[PDB]
């Protein structure tokens, strides 16, 4: 799934 | 710029990166990787104000560090660590495409065991082991075990998932919805055999798998995606950024 990029 | 107009505005400056990879494998009966490679593409979905100058950085020295055999970019990429610089199209676009062969993470290990019983039965045990972080789930797993032409019927026992003997396709298809990293699973099957021309033996095709994992089998990782717009008053940290990895099997066979 999508995860916050850094 | 022929791929991006100039008055684009968004209150919510957001971008979505997709690391799509196909992991292919050819493994022998004796556990040696005969061949392996990954084919990936990075798809960017961006809703950024103005004409942003972005910087895509991944683990490319060549801890975390991966080698890229080759690769191609989207015209917006300004060729010349040395990373990718571009002013992206709005919406979704393919930023780059690449191949990998070295230090590839094989998400699954397939261990097959076949035993002949006179001429009436075949005893098959197939174990699948997931090689990845335990907090990560593989999804849509399928194990395909080929059966000889002279198969009169098949009995299977599998504590996890569901498996069906497919006469038409000449194979046992074991399907598992999800499976966590670092785990083990097995399927047992008894293949009932019909009489056949003794002389021509059975050339056992490889056991094959289908699966989808949430990480890039190549080991690629997105470090940053820096946004810069000199004119407009939003800075890189105003941008909402998301990454996702969809690794899937391509040809993933285990010779038995």
């Amino acid at each position: 799934d999508y995860q916050r990029l850094n | 710029i022929g791929w991006r107009r100039e008055g684009i505005k968004y209150r919510r400056n957001e971008l979505f990166l997709d690391v799509l990879e196909s992991v292919n494998l050819l493994m022998s009966p004796q556990g040696q990787v005969l061949s392996a490679h990954v084919s990936g593409r990075v798809v960017m979905k961006s809703y950024l104000s103005g004409m942003p100058e972005c910087k895509f950085g991944m683990n490319d020295k060549i801890k975390q560090s991966i080698a890229i055999d080759d690769c191609t970019f989207h015209q917006c990429v300004r060729l010349s660590e040395r990373s990718i610089s571009f002013i992206p199209p709005d919406g979704e676009f393919e930023l780059m495409r690449y191949r990998t062969t070295k230090d590839i993470i094989l998400p699954f290990r397939v261990i097959p065991l076949v035993r002949e019983v006179g001429r009436t039965k075949l005893e098959v045990k197939v174990v699948i082991k997931s090689n990845f972080k335990p907090s990560l789930l593989a999804q849509k797993i399928e194990v395909r075990i080929p059966t000889p032409l002279n198969t009169s019927g098949v009995q299977v026992i599998c504590m996890k998932g569901k498996a069906k003997y497919k006469a038409s396709e000449n194979a046992i298809v074991w399907k598992i919805k999800r499976m966590a990293g670092m785990k083990e699973s097995q399927i047992s099957a008894e293949i009932e055999l019909l009489p056949t021309n003794d002389k021509k033996k059975w050339a056992r095709p490889p056991i094959s798998m289908n699966f989808e994992v949430p990480f890039a089998p190549s080991g690629l990782k997105v470090r940053y995606l820096k946004v810069f717009e000199p004119k407009l008053n939003y800075s890189d940290h105003d941008v909402i950024k998301w990454v996702r990895y969809i690794g899937r099997s391509g040809i993933y066979e285990t010779r038995c």
